[PDB]
């Protein structure tokens, strides 16, 4: 029941820059006999299981790049990532092993990169979905930055916002971009009445919306 | 090659029980403390307890959160780690990991290797299979395709393309809930000099409804 607190909650840093985060313990993790602190650091990249980086506060686990460094004693600990790489995108947890085990609540490391415009694709309802009387028009906005983007479904010129589901991916581990998918769901009889289906993103990389569309009657 | 595979997760009603297992290999099982750790969606890691190694007599210890409610044990003949969970609540819904813990104090101490995890959803809602819909275009050296996986409950579904050989250029979007039914989509970008001359198929798996589906992305 040693309590572990981490700070900052999250932070954004550009590739190359140094990062430092903190781990604080409600009790000392120092064994006076072994003269070691029982603190471990873990890396959990997006959509992955955690990976060990450091144990004994500062011992670098095998295979771990030496740009990662742990320091500290007793109740105050620190993980440093000199020169951050895009691959370093992850949530970092500290953990005491002095008495059983207890994790902190993590420090999320986001990557500041250059602005990037989405690649937009649009997809009409599949014939097999149409068979069910339902209709989903799907749009992919891939590899863009930053995360804040404005996607509006223009049905026959007029915005919709009715029956829309959106979902963002975490930051990419390679290029540090985001992707998102917008799915507009109609009934089939709904889908036939209208013809023009436009997916458009207004992103901070342009005052001109990026837009893709098809006409149902041209399919 | 050290390997940890979690099994036994799924949809389980509130108040229900469930036994997770964790097959291991690539190392000498009895020598290691094995730990269970969990992670609710969008939440931090929580150690639930461990079972020690042979030298320690395989004694067990727990976190206060699950102590007296969860039971850890190990089959040393098969190198399999177990976790019995009782009276599951919403707060128990999470991804459950097994991890290889300490061997020798003089060496430490930490969780060396983790499994992929197995997901538990404590819920009254009924398991429902997914419809998998192929997403083809209605034209520029690079074509994007997709799969719509429409709910479907509970999480997760697995999506791969061409059996996992298509991993780069694959974006899979977190599932969004819709009246007790999840929807997710996946997208792959391949050179258009390559499609549809070569096949692009998505492989969706929903272990809970026992569904496995292959959806070929055909033109038109
Ligand atoms: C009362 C302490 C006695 O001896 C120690 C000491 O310096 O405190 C600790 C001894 O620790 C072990 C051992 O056989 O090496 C290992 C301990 O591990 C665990 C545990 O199993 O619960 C898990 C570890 O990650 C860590 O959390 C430790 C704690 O730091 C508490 O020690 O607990 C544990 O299994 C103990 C066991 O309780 C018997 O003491 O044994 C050992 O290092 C001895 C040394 O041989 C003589 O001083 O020092």
């Amino acid at each position: 029941d040693i309590v572990m607190t981490q700070s900052p909650s999250s932070l954004a840093v550009s590739a190359g820059e140094k990062v430092t985060m903190s781990c604080k313990s409600s009790q000392s993790l120092l064994n006076s006999r072994t003269r070691k602190n029982y603190l471990a650091w873990y890396q959990q990249k997006p959509g992955q299981s955690p990976k060990l980086l450091i144990f004994w506060a500062s011992t670098r686990e095998s295979g771990v790049p030496d740009r990662f460094t742990g320091s500290g004693s007793g109740t105050d600990f620190t993980l440093t990532i000199s020169s951050v790489q895009a691959e370093d995108l992850a949530v970092y947890y500290c953990k005491q092993s002095y008495n059983l085990r207890t994790f902190g609540r993590g420090t999320k490391l986001e990557i500041k990169r250059a602005d990037a415009a989405p690649t937009v694709s649009i997809f009409p309802p599949s014939s097999e979905q149409l068979t069910s009387g339902g209709a989903s028009v799907v749009c992919f906005l891939n590899n863009f930055y930053p995360k804040d983007i404005n996607v509006k479904w223009k049905i026959d010129g007029s915005e919709r916002q009715n029956g829309v589901l959106n979902s963002w991916t975490d930051q990419d581990s390679k290029d540090s971009t985001y992707s998102m998918s917008s799915t507009l769901t109609l009934t089939k009889d709904e889908y036939e009445r209208h013809n023009s289906y436009t997916c458009e993103a207004t992103h901070k990389t342009s005052t001109s919306p990026i837009v893709k569309s098809f006409n149902r009657n041209e399919c | 090659e050290v390997m940890l595979v979690e099994s036994g997760g799924g949809l389980v009603q509130p108040g229900g029980s469930l036994r997770l297992s964790c097959a291991t290999s690539g190392f000498t099982f009895t020598d290691y403390y094995m730990s269970w750790v969990r992670q609710p969606p969008g939440k931090a890691l929580e150690w639930l307890g461990f079972i020690r190694n042979k030298v320690k007599g395989y004694t067990i210890d727990y976190s206060a959160s699950v102590k007296g409610r969860f039971t850890i044990s190990r089959d040393n003949s098969q190198s399999i780690l177990y976790l019995q969970m009782n009276t599951l609540r919403a707060e128990d819904s999470a991804t459950y990991y097994c991890a290889r813990d300490m061997r020798r104090f003089d060496d430490g101490d930490a969780m060396d290797y983790w499994g992929q995890g197995t997901l538990v959803t404590v819920s009254a809602a009924k398991t429902t299979p997914p419809s998998v819909y192929p997403l083809a275009p209605g034209t520029n050296s690079m074509v994007t395709l997709g799969c719509l996986v429409k709910g479907y409950f509970p999480e997760p579904v697995t999506v791969t393309w061409n059996s996992g050989s298509l991993s780069s250029g694959v974006h899979t979007f977190p599932a969004v809930l819709q009246s007790d039914l999840y929807t997710l989509s996946s997208s792959v970008t391949v050179p258009s000099s390559t499609w549809p001359s070569e096949t692009v198929t998505c492989n969706v798996a929903h272990p809970a409804s026992s569904t496995k589906v292959d959806k070929k992305i055909v033109p038109r």
